[PDB]
Parts: structure tokens; sequence; C-alpha cells
RNA sequence: GACUCGGUGAAAUUAUAGUACCUGUGAAGAUGCAGGUUACCCGCGACAGGACGGAAAGACCCCGUGGAGCUUUACUGCAAC
RNA sequence: GGUUCGUGGUAGGAGAGCGUUCUAAGGGCGGUGAAGUCAGACCGGAAGGACUGGUGGAGCGCUUAGAAGUGAGAAUGCCGGUAUGAGUAGCGAAAGAAGGGUGAGAAUCCCUUCCACCGAAUAUCUAAGGUUUCCUGAGGAAGGCUCGUCCGCUCAGGGUU
RNA sequence: GGGUAGCGGAGAAAUUCCAAUCGAACUUGGAGAUAGCUGGUUCUCUCCGAAAUAGCUUUAGGGCUAGCCUCGAGGUAAAGA
RNA sequence: GAGCUGUACGUAAGCGUUGAUCCAGAGAUUUCCGAAUGGGGGAACCCACUAUCUUUAGUCGGAUAGUAUCCUUACGUGAAUACAUAGCGUGAGGAAGGCAGACCCAGGGAACUGAAACAUCUAAGUACCUGGAGGAAGAGAAAGAAAAAUCGAUUUCCUGAGUAGCGGCGAGCGAAACGGAAAGAGCCCAAACCAAGAAGCUUGCUUCUUGGGGUUGUAGGACACUCUAUAUGGAGUUACAAAAGAAAGUUAUAAAUGAAGCGGUCUGGAAAGGCCCGCCAAAGACGGUAACAGCCCGGUAGUUGAAAUGGCUUUCCCUCCAGAGUGGAUCCUGAGUACGGCGGAACACGUGAAAUUCCGUCGGAAUCCGGGAGGACCAUCUCCCAAGGCUAAAUACUCCCUAGUGACCGAUAGUGAACCAGUACCGUGAGGGAAAGGUGAAAAGCACCCCGGAAGGGGAGUGAAACAGUUCCUGAAACCGUGUGCCUACAAGUAGUUAGAGCCCGUUAAUGGGUGAUAGCGUGCCUUUUGUAGAAUGAACCGGCGAGUUACGAUUUGUUGCAAGGUUAA
């Protein structure tokens, strides 16, 4: 309340809408994949057991942030272009389940 | 109550401990007893009442029951009381 | 009726009070502050100038985005027709 | 531990504490006198705390922590007590007097006589309403605007066909 | 002896009366209504210490942001005086 | 198992081991009023009638029983009106009223208030009124939730989430499903059709009653055949049909038994306390007892106990009972219903793009080749099968009962009420509504003397104490007095303070205490104010009571644990 001066929130317009079908992915940066042993097949189920992602909202997306050392086989619902390149640049294969 | 009128009790507490007497009356609603020659009090009595010369009367006042123990004629000592059944009615027993 | 004596015995009010006057000063009108001027201690009958005396959180006046009653071509309604 | 600069203060911010009730644990006091209460010229920078003695007559400190119905001088605060005004206002329309009696005690109760007042009422019935106030015998704390031996008051008995 | 009852009665009309209440009875409840108003708010010491302004406001004795106070922390061509 | 005839401070007359008083179960009695019910009535009263009996010479009296109204239902009478209906009468059943100021469901339904005004909105479907209840109610076995590809009645909790939304898009309002739990349980009809009547006479077709049958979705049933049951088995009074009994066990409602110190000594009125010795403990709970007790008393642990009544659990009795398969000719599967328009409401959802659910009104389907839903609507797909009913548990609340608990109160508190309190008292009434606890261990409650009419005192006595004396533990302050150390009748006083003689004392022993001639200085406290000694406010005084709290969220600082992790809720 501003003692009758029109409050800030009414001086400015409402914006946008909420999407009923909004997908939010559980994010996994490369750095945490170094945790795993070399030549290992990283699944969502393996990513929740280990305790890296607890709730797999809409799916698991792999993002680049950090740098991967080990040569893995990572299967996730989505990969960033950079993440895919980086997983491969190390000497691994990405699959999109 | 562990004693009743007629019982020979020893007094174990008060100005009269060590003294024994007969139980003249029991007041179980007050949990008190009247022992012969125990707890004598001087009652300042007006003539009016049954006592046509009044006067300072010296009589027994009631003691609390928990202040007397029963006397066993065999030993002649203060004893706690047990209850044992002969067959028809139960009876008090010394220990 | 008042007053004196004998009997009985309230109340409003009340920060504590050993509670003068004048001129001044000061929230601008002082028993209470300053400078003076008066004044032995305690009462009783009287009078009301002051204690901005008592009584009543001013009814006047204004204020409150307080009430309430009333009015109408104020607004929105409702009954009834 | 020194040095330097500081230490007026309302609203208000910050800090450290005192004391109250209760709980826990530890350790105590107490009928050779607990708490409370009264008094004192004692101690601490403050809130406060002891000691000694009286009263009191059975419970209470201390330490560390914990929890709060935790601190009053003001609210025309609420309840209680007690002042002040003050031996003051008042004692509610009115005619009494003396003698005798009763009694611990009498202007005030009883009796007598005179006086005075109402008399289309201040008399006699009676409805309402009240509900025992009626009668008798005791009483005199309170009530009665004084007094009181008296009473519509107190206590007993009675009483309405 | 009865009747009319509160968003109502009754009024030879005064806002008059409806149990010492009437521009809308009384009582209980909603109810601790609401009160930008008035009053009040209880132990101690130590350190610091304002404001009574601007802007906007059915706003003007209220409020909000800023200004001015305080506590903590940070950071350096020290930018303050 | 020895006393008893209630409080409470009595007098009297009595009872009791040939078992009283007392405790528990079960009976009997139970005036009048009150729904109040034979009629009336100003509750606790008045007045009857009809039978039967009783009393008297008969009136006059007495006793017992019946006699309200409505609903349902038999039967009988029976009008206008012929049959008949209404009406009237009799007999059965049933209802009526109350309340736990709670919880539940329904009908009806505010305003203050918030929105810094106010009208939509909020408060709130709350308060309140009315009805219905039940021990719980409501809900409930999908015309559901969904769309991880599946789940499988309802309810309640955690979560989702202050999210999605709603909203003068303001103030505010605010889900649900998924996920995790508690608890779990499923059933009966209507209709096809079959049988038996009954009627209408549509006169062999139709609709009405009773019984069988039958209960559901890529369907189920009827209907055809077929296999086994016709109590072999199974199931029950908590739904799934409904009444009955027994017996045994167990719990409740009285009780019983129950270890160990009269230990010594000290203080004391008294010992349970101190000191010194013992002992019991499945018992060191609590209370009482002359101060604080495991061993004094009632008890406590443990172990026993019920004639009678009630509850529960089992078992028996009793009662009741068909359930698989195969086809798909036909038939059935809830109509003034669903739905729609108009007007409202409920849905978190304010008419909105408004699905879903309900009410009024009007219109009004399909009916298995069928119908509904998936948030306007259409198509596809998916999931369901409405217009009938029942259903325990997990949930809510507490007038009560039993046993317990409390960093809850301790007499201005705690209930309004510790006490004869919803009393006294106030009010026409609805209604409002107090104050008021403590002798002592024990009455031992003050014989007797004295003054006084008494009250009240002073002795004497009791008692540990009477300065504990029947309202009597303690006994503060205001306030009222008596006594007297210092001062005071020439003084002008916010009453003190600083200096200070004199006089009087003698301490928590201190560069002490009381008083104060005289001298200097000095306008209370609080509130509110630019500014108050204020001629502004508040307080007569003393005492007690009397105001930032808690819950749930947000945020920030401190602390601690763990740390790319941390943490669980129910
Ligand atoms: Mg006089
Ligand atoms: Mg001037
Ligand atoms: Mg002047
Ligand atoms: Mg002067
Ligand atoms: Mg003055
Ligand atoms: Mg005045
Ligand atoms: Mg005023
Ligand atoms: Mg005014
Ligand atoms: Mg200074
Ligand atoms: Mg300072
Ligand atoms: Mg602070
Ligand atoms: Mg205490
Ligand atoms: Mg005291
Ligand atoms: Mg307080
Ligand atoms: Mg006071
Ligand atoms: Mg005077
Ligand atoms: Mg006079
Ligand atoms: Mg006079
Ligand atoms: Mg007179
Ligand atoms: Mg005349
Ligand atoms: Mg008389
Ligand atoms: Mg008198
Ligand atoms: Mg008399
Ligand atoms: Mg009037
Ligand atoms: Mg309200
Ligand atoms: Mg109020
Ligand atoms: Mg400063
Ligand atoms: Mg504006
Ligand atoms: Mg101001
Ligand atoms: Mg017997
Ligand atoms: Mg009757
Ligand atoms: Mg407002
Ligand atoms: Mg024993
Ligand atoms: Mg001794
Ligand atoms: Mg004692
Ligand atoms: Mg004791
Ligand atoms: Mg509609
Ligand atoms: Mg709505
Ligand atoms: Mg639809
Ligand atoms: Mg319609
Ligand atoms: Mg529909
Ligand atoms: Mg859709
Ligand atoms: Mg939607
Ligand atoms: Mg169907
Ligand atoms: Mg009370
Ligand atoms: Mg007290
Ligand atoms: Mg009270
Ligand atoms: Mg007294
Ligand atoms: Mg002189
Ligand atoms: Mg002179
Ligand atoms: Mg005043
Ligand atoms: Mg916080």
């Amino acid at each position: 309340f501003e003692g009758g001066q029109l409050p800030l929130f009414r001086r400015i317009p409402k914006r946008g809408f909420t999407n009923i079908n909004r997908k939010e992915f559980a994010i996994v940066n490369l750095d945490v994949l170094n945790r795993f042993e070399d030549g290992t097949e990283v699944t969502p189920e393996l990513l929740v057991e280990t305790g890296i992602i607890r709730n797999e909202k809409s799916g698991i997306k792999i993002l680049s942030n950090g740098n991967i050392e080990k040569k893995l086989t990572v299967k996730a619902n989505k990969f960033s272009a950079a993440a895919k390149e980086a997983i491969e640049a190390a000497g691994g294969k990405t699959e999109v389940i | 109550m562990h004693v009743k009128k007629g019982d020979k009790v020893k007094v174990i507490t008060g100005k009269d401990k060590g003294k024994s007497g007969k139980v003249l009356a029991a007041f179980p609603k007050k949990d008190r007893v009247l022992i012969e020659g125990i707890n004598m009090v001087k009652k300042h009595t007006k003539p009016s009442n049954v006592n046509p010369q009044g006067g300072i009367l010296n009589v027994e006042a009631p003691i609390h029951v928990s202040n007397v123990m029963l006397l066993d004629p065999k030993t002649g000592e203060p004893t706690r009381v047990g209850y044992e059944v002969k067959g028809d009615k139960k009876v008090r027993v010394a220990k």
C-alpha cells in the first residue's frame, strides 16, 4: 500500500501466459558424468540410483557446462548440441531414448 | 480398623507412648479410638449438664488408630495383625 | 432554619501543601517564579473576589474517506403496480 | 595489559544484566525455627543482594540450564480498604404538659388528667396489592434518621370455622 | 378485563408515546464490530542518536518511497572533510 | 464384621454377632405438575362421565379401571343420491415431548467488517432460526480418474500449492488429479421372461397383485441347448433375507489376601526429622498419622474373588441358499427422463470461450446399428453405461463414566460458582448476576472468682501457643490513637537540598544515628506539546489486579549437523 498513490503493480501491464503442456527437463552437466567408470552405459535409471537426478521432470537433458574425460555411452531424452559433440569428442555415443 | 472396642492396645506415639490400655470406644468415621487412662484432658464443665455441681473433669480423649498396636496375650508384645479363616468366619492373627 | 448545648451523623471534591499583597515575569491573566511590601500562633460567626472553583472527555466551531434521521429530477437497487 | 580519542540526550537502534513463578539435574538449609512479615547505621556501578534481631510456625534457597500469566505510579482503569470535607449538612410538613408507674437505665414505653389537631377525614367499610406484617409471651445485637424498657424488628408459641 | 410490537405499533400531529430508554424500545447473540482518534503500556545500566523535509496521495493531525538515526558485513588511486 | 440412627454445634427414644449401620446386583413402592392425553386451567389446581365394587334409611361419601388428538390399518354403520362415496363409530398398531449451548445433514439466511470511501466482491453460506436425525452423520461400488499406458467404490491424513485458476484481474478467493498413507467390502433391484391367480371383458388378447428369474459394457441378461449341485457344501442378522435361543469363556458393576522396625538415642508439645543400627521389596504409588514414614494405619506389587444383572467373544442351535459353459434369430437393460432455451444457484471458477452439478419454468431425445464423458464445439480415439436402492472401517464431536496425566490455577487466580450459586440481589419480562476458604494435633471451645443489666473485660484454668478464644494460620499499607528525644507562637514555606550551631543518642563502627536555630539554592509527577510550575490533561490515599502473546507462513542474523547436496511428511 502507498497511501492511495496507485501501487507499483497497477502502474505496469500483465505479461504472457502459462503453457498447459510446458516440459521442464532434469539437467545433467557433463562434469558429474566423470563420476562414472570408463566404457560404462549411463541410463536415466543409473542417473537416479547413483543419486545425480532424484526427480526426472519431463526427462533428462545433458548440457555441456564442464568438460568430460571418460569414454561413456550416455542415453537421455535430450542433449544440447555442445553436450552431444563433447560426449563424442571424448570417444562415446549418445542415444535419444 | 485393625483394633476394636475391648482390645488391649499399646500406644506407640505421643505423650503416652509405652502406656497400654483397653479400647473403651472406636470412632471409625474419624479413625480415632478411646483408650482407658490415655490422653487425659481437663474438661471445664458448666453445672447445667448431667453433673449438678459442674467442675474441671479429667476424662480420656480419643487417640488416632494408627498410634496404637494390638497386644497378643501369648507374647504380651505389640504385633501387626494378619487375617486367617478357621472355616465359618475369619479371625485376627499375630505375626 | 441559622447560632449554643445534648443525641445521631452523610456528600460532592481532594498531587503533596507551613497556601499574603503589589509590580513584573512566564504557554502572552501566578498563593507557589523575581524584586519589593506587609504579616505573632489557633479558632468561631459572616461575605463570595480568586483558586481560569465543583458538576458534565463543549451541545457552539472545525476535523473523521465516524454514525444516524430526513429529502430529491444524486447513483444503484427492491416492493408494488 | 598499555596508549590515544571519547562518555548531555527525546523518538529510536544496539549491547550487557537484575529480579519474579515454574521445571530438570546437582548440591544444600530448615522445629536448635522454612517462607512471609517488621526493624536496622551492611554490600554491589544500577536493577538489586546479604547479615543480625523481633514476629511467624513449615517449608525454602543455591549452582547450571530451560520455560514464561515475568516487574506498574498514572488508563475520568477494575475490586477492596481507609481518609478529606466534619462533629459539618441533614435528622422528611404538625402541640404538647405534668403527675404516677416500670426498669440497670426513660423527653421518647405504660397509665391518668388537662391541652391541641382531623372530622366529604386524618373517621367506618371494602376491592386491588402485600403475604403472617395479626395475637400472646420473651428480647434489645442489628433495623428504627435521637432514645428505647418499645416496635410493622429478633425468637418462640398461637390465630382465619 | 382485553387488542395493536420495533423493517413494527399508536399519534385532535409534538419527532409525540410504546415500563424513569425513542429521528426508531429492551435483551441476548454476530462480538474482542470497526476507531488513520484520545488515553494507557510495568526492571536497570552502557554505546550511538534523529526528524518535524521532498515527492505522490478523497491527501493534508494518516500513509508510502526518498532524506536524516542505528546494528552487521564488504570492498579499495581512499573515494570523505 | 462392630458398631449404628446423614450434615452440623443437639436433646430424646432405640437398634445391632439370632449379624445391624455400610457396599454392589436385582426387585417392589413411586403423591401432584409437566408432551400431559377425560374436560378445563393463571404448571404443580379445579370439574367430570362410563363400568364394576363398597358405605348409608337414602341423598351425601369411598375404591379400582377406562375415557385426548392425529396417522396407518381392519371391521361396522352410512348423506345429498340409485349403486356408492364422503361422513360417523369401534378395535388394533404408531406418533407426539425432551435434549450435549457439541459433532452431522437439510430448508431459510444477515450485518458490522475488509476493499484504507463504496455499489460488484468480502465478511459467509458464517451467526442465527427451522426441520431431520445418528452414534456418528454425509459419501460410496464408475455413464469415474486418466492419457508416464494405465488405474479400479467412498471417506480421512500428508503432498501437490498459495501452484493452476478466479477476481471493480482490486481487496481478496483458491482447486484437483497423479504420488505417499490410515482403512478396506461389497451388494440388492427395475426390465425381458416363467408360473400362479385376479380382473378388464380390448371377450383368449391386454394391465394389476404375489412368487420365481435377473443385474451388466470390445457388453450382461432373458431366451435356446449342455454339465454339476436341490443342503454335498456355503452363508447369515454391520449391507448382502430375518427372528429366535442355549451353553462355555471373558470383562464390568461389591470385595479378599498382602512383606518388613512399638530398634536405640537426640531435640521437641508431638518424631515420620538428626545421629547410630537393622530389615522388606514383583510392594520406595498415593494419602493419613501431633513436624518430612517402604517397615504405624488405609493401602501399594503380586495373587485370589461374584449370588445377581449387563456387555463382549466363541461354539452350538436356529434360519437361509443354485452356479459354470456354449451361442447372438428375436426380446430387455430406469422418459416427461437425458438434454436444450430462459431465470438462478453450486462448482476455487463472479457468464465468462464455460465444460461439470442442481433448482424453477417452458420445450423435449436416442433407447444397442444405442447412450455419456475426456473444460465451448466437431471429428477420431480412449474410458465409461445415467435417469432405482443399500452398505462396515479409516473421520467429527463429548452432556457423561472409569483410570490417569500436566515446567496448568491456588481464593481479585482457577469455573459465574472451593462456601447450600445460577443462590442473594436487580429487572414487568426476556434477561443480568455477585460477595463469601483457614481455631487447634485434639474441643482440651476458657470450671471458678471479680466489675458490668448485658456486651465486654481482668484473673484462674486448657493448650506447644489464647497477642490460636467459634470465624479464631500469617497479618503489609493506607488510616486512627497513646507516650515522648529534638524543634516550633516576627514568620511568606513544591517543603527538600547544601552549609550549620545547639541538644539528644550510641551503630551491621562507619571521616556514625535523631532533631534542626540560622544561611544559600530550589516552580511536584505524568501525559501532550514549537513551548507546560503551569491558570492544559490524569491521579483522594494505600493494596491487589491491569497492556507486543501464541499458531502457522515469509524474510534476515546467530548457532549446530551434513554438504553438491540437504531434509523427510502423513
Ligand atoms: Mg450538636
Ligand atoms: Mg510577557
Ligand atoms: Mg501576572
Ligand atoms: Mg514575590
Ligand atoms: Mg495553582
Ligand atoms: Mg470549572
Ligand atoms: Mg471533547
Ligand atoms: Mg462531543
Ligand atoms: Mg560531556
Ligand atoms: Mg549517554
Ligand atoms: Mg532493542
Ligand atoms: Mg514459594
Ligand atoms: Mg504478613
Ligand atoms: Mg503481567
Ligand atoms: Mg492504584
Ligand atoms: Mg464547613
Ligand atoms: Mg453551620
Ligand atoms: Mg443544623
Ligand atoms: Mg419527623
Ligand atoms: Mg372540606
Ligand atoms: Mg403487633
Ligand atoms: Mg438507635
Ligand atoms: Mg418489647
Ligand atoms: Mg419513557
Ligand atoms: Mg464478526
Ligand atoms: Mg469492544
Ligand atoms: Mg553522543
Ligand atoms: Mg485519487
Ligand atoms: Mg503527530
Ligand atoms: Mg448381613
Ligand atoms: Mg388432564
Ligand atoms: Mg476503511
Ligand atoms: Mg502391612
Ligand atoms: Mg524430649
Ligand atoms: Mg506444625
Ligand atoms: Mg504433615
Ligand atoms: Mg443455468
Ligand atoms: Mg462461485
Ligand atoms: Mg460435453
Ligand atoms: Mg431447465
Ligand atoms: Mg453433458
Ligand atoms: Mg478436450
Ligand atoms: Mg480448465
Ligand atoms: Mg446402462
Ligand atoms: Mg472466584
Ligand atoms: Mg489470601
Ligand atoms: Mg467471581
Ligand atoms: Mg475475628
Ligand atoms: Mg520566635
Ligand atoms: Mg517585625
Ligand atoms: Mg482530577
Ligand atoms: Mg526468524
